């Protein structure tokens, strides 16, 4: 039951500095190396640095040019990953990952065996904002004899998340609420579409209920 | 760096079948130290194999590592429902401890063409001075698909945001959304707005279109 | 929980036991064996504390500052030390090893010479001390009746048929060369360290002491409680290679990292037992 438990998610203004922590739960601590690996949304993994607590010898990835700086602490049995001058392109998940504790290790690290939950750092020059919901419909009004689809467009909100739902939960099947996705503008923007039948159109109006707890907001946009 | 590069991209197979993921390095990774991790959506990654061949504690014999020089290869003996995820090779000998780009395995159904739907900007958004044209490509397989936007016939590449869903738990298809975001002025500059989906199922693009002035 | 006994014979009775603790956080297995002696003829009680067990060496190349610098951490010392408190009436009678020494392997047989006596031999039934220490010395730390202790520090060492090299070794071109695998070999700094295969096993696997302190307390003594601190530690050095221009050049930093692992054991002289 040796285990790692990292700090809470955060959102940082670009130019500032973040530092996530990672505490070792069960098992030993001192000469076993903790690494930090980071993952952008839907992306590869990236090693940043490690630390061997006992020696307190940090091992840094040279590309980063010392923005990344890592430390250990016995009182807390934890490591810290500090990162300076944050940017839009840093927004990522930040895992600490303890090495595999092998018998004769004489190298730094080796094979990241147990990982934490990850911490979400989301650097954006933006404060808490509720969405703008705009409707998605075609301008043919009836085509293909069989069926067509309509939907919502939750836009320019911050931070994540936002729970979209249809007819106050009266319409599950044939729904596709898409992944969040940031914007270069530094706000989130997703679309939730829904497909319904054609003879089953002009009979029931469809209201999507976008919900966004960070701004203390709910929106009910109706479509046809 | 010592850059690994995995292959293939996706791995569309069914359970019972064996899947062999490959991973190739810039230079020798030594041979000591090459790991394979399996990451599932939302979760952290999970150590499967290490060193090169020997597998981490608790991993079933199903999973199997091997290789030499600059070519290493993970083999799933007999794919099991839970094994469908992303797989990442890495070398952990030389700093920086580089990771592969990742090879996804993917439960295989019958090939399915996309159902395209196009949507003009809302009046609400247009009042704000923005103009997003949205295109849903719904219920297709396999996952890779190409969306091409055309404004008055010419391809437009900037301002496009794409988003795939995860594989459907019922029908094993994928759906993706493509959002072309313009300024209202840029949107009013042109008339014909087209979205063209090219998928494995046909070399013929699947197309939807509308004209702003209608 | 029992405190086991033999006896030899109508003079004495050897109440013997063992007290282990595994300090996982310092990479040390302390094994502390004890033997009480009850020679009715002699006026005092003898306790012989045998401090066995293993300290792991913890040789490690620990970081890479690009492909031209890299640091190695290596064990340049081990100690074990016994020490009674200032006020206490018990005294350190005897101890083994008794002098400082080089010899690869120490070895002696301790026996009880029926006179409150316990003497050692290097060539009447009792157990024998032995411990190996290739590439190291053993230095007796300045003992008195209150405190005794050994430090087996690094002596010197050959390196791939060149050498020998010590901690204070120096060459103007190449610096200190203790664990320098190659001299002008183009490669990653971190890869140019000497494999632990090719140096002393005390550096990798580690040291495993077999020392013996013996303490006397009088039967007439007015206070039969007796506390004692037994401290195993490990001094480690810092050895960085770095490319210069034409060649490599290593350099040692003495005593960077220490690992004092202190325990304190209680001794019931009446009931003749010992426990942490």
């Amino acid at each position: 039951q040796v285990q790692l438990v990292q700090s809470g998610a955060e959102v940082k203004k670009p130019g500032s500095s973040v530092k996530v922590s990672c505490k070792t739960s069960g098992g030993t601590f001192n000469n076993v190396a903790i690494n930090w690996v980071r993952q952008a949304p839907g992306q590869g993994l990236e090693w940043m640095g490690g630390i061997i607590p006992g020696l307190d010898t940090p091992n840094y990835a040279q590309k980063f040019q010392g923005r990344v700086t890592i430390t250990a602490d016995k009182s807390t049995t934890s490591t810290y990953l500090e990162l300076s001058s944050l940017r839009s392109d840093d927004t990522a998940v930040y895992y600490c990952a303890r090495e595999m504790e092998v018998s004769g290790r004489w190298r730094p690290t080796e094979a990241f065996e147990i990982w934490g939950q990850g911490t979400m750092v989301t650097v954006s020059s933006a404060s808490t904002k509720g969405p703008s919901v705009f409707p998605l419909a075609p301008c043919s009004r009836s085509t293909s004899e069989s069926t067509a689809a309509l939907g919502c467009l939750v836009k320019d909100y911050f931070p994540e998340p936002v729970t979209v739902s249809w007819n106050s939960g009266a319409l599950t099947s044939g729904v596709h609420t898409f992944p969040a996705v940031l914007q270069s503008s530094g706000l989130y923007s997703l679309s939730s579409v829904v497909t319904v039948p054609s003879s089953n159109f002009g009979t029931q109006t469809y209201t999507c209920n976008v919900d966004h707890k960070p701004s203390n907001t709910k929106v009910d946009k109706t479509v046809e | 760096e010592t850059t690994l590069t995995q292959s293939p991209g996706t791995l569309s197979l069914s359970p019972g079948e064996r899947a062999t993921l490959s991973c190739r390095a810039s230079q020798t990774i030594s041979n000591n130290f090459v790991a394979w991790y399996q990451q599932k959506p939302g979760q952290a990654p999970r150590l499967l194999i290490y060193g090169a061949s020997t597998r981490a504690t608790g991993i079933p014999d199903r999973f199997s590592g091997s290789g030499s020089g600059t070519d290493f290869t993970l083999t799933i003996s007999s794919l099991e429902p839970e094994d469908f995820a992303v797989y990442y090779c890495q070398q952990y000998g030389s700093s920086p401890y580089t990771f592969g780009q990742g090879t996804k395995v993917d439960i295989k159904r019958a090939d399915a063409a996309p159902t395209v739907s196009i949507f003009p900007p809302s009046s609400e958004q247009l009042t704000s001075g923005g103009a997003s044209v949205v295109c849903f490509l719904n219920n297709f397989y396999p996952k890779d698909i190409n969306v091409k936007w055309k404004i008055d016939g010419s391809e437009r590449q900037n301002g496009v945001l794409n988003s795939w869903t995860d594989q459907d738990s019922k029908d094993s298809t994928y759906s993706m959304s493509s959002t072309l975001t313009l300024t209202k002025d840029e949107y009013e500059r042109h008339n014909s707005y087209t979205c063209e989906a090219t998928h494995k199922t046909s070399t013929s693009p699947i197309v939807k279109s509308f004209n702003r002035n209608e | 929980i029992k405190t086991g006994t033999t006896d030899i014979g109508s003079n004495t009775t050897v109440k013997t036991g063992d007290l282990v603790t595994y300090d996982k956080e310092n990479g040390m297995l302390k094994k502390v064996f004890y033997s009480f002696i009850d020679d009715k003829n002699h006026n005092k009680k003898l306790l012989v504390i045998r401090t066995k067990g293993t300290i792991a060496g913890q040789y490690r190349v620990y970081s890479e500052e690009g492909a031209n610098k890299s640091g190695l951490a290596w064990p340049s010392a081990f100690k074990v030390q016994l020490q009674l408190p200032d006020n206490e009436v018990a005294q350190i009678s005897d101890y083994y090893p008794r002098n400082s020494i080089d010899t690869k392997e120490y070895m002696s047989t301790l026996t009880y010479g029926f006179n409150g006596n316990v003497t050692g031999d290097d060539t009447s039934i009792g157990h024998t001390l032995k411990y190996v220490q290739p590439d190291f010395k053993t230095i007796l730390e300045s003992p008195t009746d209150k405190k005794v202790g050994w430090k087996v520090i690094f002596n010197n060492m050959v390196n791939q048929n060149w050498g020998p090299y010590d901690r204070d070794s120096w060459n103007p071109v190449y610096g200190n060369q203790l664990f320098m695998k190659t001299r002008n070999g183009s490669m990653k700094a971190a890869d140019n360290f000497l494999d632990p295969n090719k140096a002393s096993s005390l550096l990798s696997s580690g040291f495993s002491p077999d020392f013996a302190t013996v303490i006397t307390m009088d039967r007439k003594a007015s206070k039969q409680q007796t506390n004692i601190d037994v401290i195993y530690e490990r001094v480690r050095d810092d050895y960085q290679l770095h490319w210069t221009s034409t060649n490599w050049k290593g350099t040692n930093t003495k005593d960077k990292w220490t690992d004092r692992s202190s325990e304190r054991y209680k001794i019931d002289w009446e009931k003749e037992e010992m426990t942490n």
